[PDB]
């Protein structure tokens, strides 16, 4: 993106649902971008 | 003379002993004791 490494990850974390207890999946989406010096964002 | 002679001896021995250590100023071993301490002084931005 504009001559720069990005990238993109999801990630999923177990949450429960309340009278009923359910286990259920919460989803999200997440980037990072390489700095100049080498580090990674 | 020869006592001057073996004075003279003497001291050149001296001044090419220095004459190559000052030539070889940094040591390769030196430099990368040096390089190292450059590189653990970096990496501030990773851990920030």
């Amino acid at each position: 993106y504009k001559s720069r490494l990005y990238l993109l990850w999801l990630e999923q974390k177990e949450i429960t649902k309340q009278y009923q207890t359910e286990t259920d999946y919460r989803y999200e989406l997440k980037l990072a971008h390489i700095r100049y010096d080498g580090t990674w964002n | 003379k020869t006592v001057l002679e073996k004075s003279k001896a003497g001291a050149q021995s001296r001044f090419d002993s220095y004459g190559k250590l000052y030539d070889e100023n940094i040591n390769a071993g030196e430099n990368q004791a040096m390089t190292l301490r450059a590189s653990a002084a970096g990496l501030t931005t990773a851990v920030q």
